[PDB]
């Protein structure tokens, strides 16, 4: 029923790489590292592979989910009693056909075919542990998100969610302390100030004077979203000028971002890590702002920090581009993809642990053959979905 | 008398400020940031430890390096009972390293969830490696409490037979 152009359908091969020390890579008990992309071996074909910060959950052609990594705070929406069994995939038990899925550092949602939401997991704050759905209280298996509405997209950033509507609504929900959700005010950032939890919780609807949007994206504590009229508007952490110039380290209300008016140009993507951002436009140009430490702008050596979109020209023509806590990537139109970014957990595919202050071609065994149709990744590893 | 900063860093809810209550007066050094004198006596006369409690503001505030700048010592914690708090070490370890250089630096599994005997699986993981000194602590029983600050008196005094009395 529902469809949205962020949905992915193409069946193909999943690939990871850098540090898999509770599993993350899907490669079994003993495999912490791998420098180059390693074969994850999933009982179907894979139409969507996304990293959440510490876990990796992967949708197939059939609409099952498929998790590994982490299930501290029950991310992994799966029984992992059984010692390694969360170091390789395990299907999620969830009767329903699932269509996208997104991952955050505690929490995965899965969107129904018919537009319903499913989450699991938890969210946490600069305290620890907020709950999920209800105060205080995490959800080992999929639980449903209350909605009278159709959702079409479901995004993530380290401990928010934000749902686009079939109507064009923003619902968010999880973390606000740096203005994620973009419906808090400052006063009420910290854990809803004096009326609680329940107020981050509960879905609720981001209401400018109303704009209605066709996309949204999330980097780790902010919110992109593209308004019908093809306006870029943010809302959340600003200390590094990720979101541009909105003129506070934590933006609250959402702003029209100046620093992404075009004319001419028309943003179609957005992501970004803790510090850094990469969009790109209509054109499949891809660029970055935010903090340059460790290259994570892709911009060349001496990089300093931006505070408006930059253009990445060491890039061929983009289809689509992702970041990683420290790390950026873009897939290109020919379906090769480009590394940049702090080296250090072994993210950028390169063999080596060295920052890449420039894009940096992916190669490697599992490569040969095959095409580049997406890219993930979270703190210290690195999702691909391939096809020969 | 002897003094050095140290930079407790770690994700919110890993036990940080726990941590520094059970080692007690605080004052502000900057925005946000609370810092903690602890003092502890040895076989070598007092020690001071001047603990800033950065509260994850080296994620979301804007004093940049000015958090770690002049740090002589660092702790890095996190919870060995939700690991996804351990996504942010290697991170806090470059930034370290890269504004303070060679300093020592003591990684810290914070057994939080005091209700589950299957921390010696979730916490194995981290005695491997080696790049850090690694220590099992916990809140109950101040467990190994005091080795991290013993750790690191010793490296900064350069004294392998200091003891804390």
């Amino acid at each position: 029923k529902v469809s949205h152009r962020s949905h992915s359908t193409e069946p193909g091969l999943v690939l990871t790489l850098g540090q898999g020390d509770v599993g993350q890579l899907g490669l079994g008990e003993n495999v912490m590292e791998r420098k180059k992309p390693a074969l994850v071996s999933i009982p179907e074909d894979v139409v969507q592979a996304e990293a959440g910060g510490m876990h990796t959950v992967c949708l197939s052609k059939s609409g099952q989910v498929y998790s590994f990594g982490c299930n501290d705070e029950g991310a992994l929406g799966r029984d992992t009693s059984v010692e390694g069994s969360e170091m390789v995939p395990g299907k999620v038990e969830l009767q329903e056909k699932v269509v996208q899925v997104s991952a955050g550092d505690s929490h995965t949602a899965a969107l129904t075919d018919d537009g319903r939401v499913f989450l699991w997991g938890s969210f946490r704050d600069n305290n620890g542990v907020i709950g999920l759905l209800e105060p205080m209280k995490k959800s080992m298996v999929p639980v449903q998100v209350q909605l009278d509405v159709p959702v079409v997209k479901v995004a993530s950033g380290n401990d928010h969610l934000v749902m686009l509507t079939a109507d064009g609504d923003l619902y968010t929900l999880g973390c606000g302390e740096q203005g994620q959700l973009g419906r808090v005010p400052e006063l009420f950032a910290n854990r809803g100030g004096r009326q609680g939890l329940e107020r981050l919780l509960v879905p609720k609807c981001v209401m400018l004077k109303h704009v209605r949007f066709q996309d949204a994206f999330c980097g780790a504590y902010f919110t992109f979203a593209i308004s019908h009229e093809g306006h870029v508007y943010g809302f959340g952490l600003s200390n590094y000028h990720q979101l541009g110039t909105p003129g506070t380290e934590s933006c609250f209300i959402p702003q029209n971002l100046t620093s992404f008016k075009n004319s001419t140009k028309s943003w179609v993507g957005f992501s970004g890590g803790q510090h850094h951002t990469v969009c790109m436009d209509s054109e499949g140009k891809a660029y970055s702002l935010g903090r340059a430490e460790y290259g994570r702008l892709g911009l060349g050596e001496g990089a300093e920090e931006k505070s408006i979109p930059t253009l990445i020209s060491r890039l061929p023509a983009v289809s689509s581009v992702a970041c990683g806590a420290s790390v950026g990537y873009a897939v290109t139109k020919d379906g090769r993809v480009f590394a940049w970014g702090m080296g250090t957990n072994y993210q950028l595919g390169t063999g080596q642990d060295e920052d890449a202050w420039s894009p940096v071609e992916m190669m490697g065994k599992q490569l040969e053959n095959r095409v580049v149709l997406s890219v993930s990744s979270g703190g210290q590893h690195t999702v691909l979905l391939v096809k020969d | 008398q002897v003094q050095f900063k140290l930079v407790l860093v770690g994700d919110g809810g890993t036990g940080k400020t726990t941590f520094v209550k059970r080692h007690l007066k605080k004052y502000v050094a900057t925005l946000g940031v609370e810092v903690h004198p602890l003092v502890f006596h040895t076989n070598r006369g007092p020690i001071k430890f001047n603990v800033w409690d950065t509260a994850g503001q080296e994620k979301f505030g804007g004093l940049r390096d000015g958090y770690y700048i002049q740090a002589q010592c660092a702790i890095i914690m996190f919870d060995v009972t939700s690991r996804v708090t351990y996504k942010n070490v290697p991170n806090w370890h470059r930034d370290l390293v890269r504004v303070c250089e060679n300093i020592p630096i003591v990684l810290c599994g914070n057994k939080v969830d005091i209700k589950d005997r299957k921390v010696k699986a979730k916490s194995i993981v981290f005695h491997r490696k080696k790049n850090l000194q690694y220590y099992d602590i916990s809140a109950k029983s101040n467990y190994n409490f005091e080795k991290p600050f013993l750790w690191l008196a010793r490296k900064l005094i350069g004294d392998p037979n200091l003891e804390f009395v």
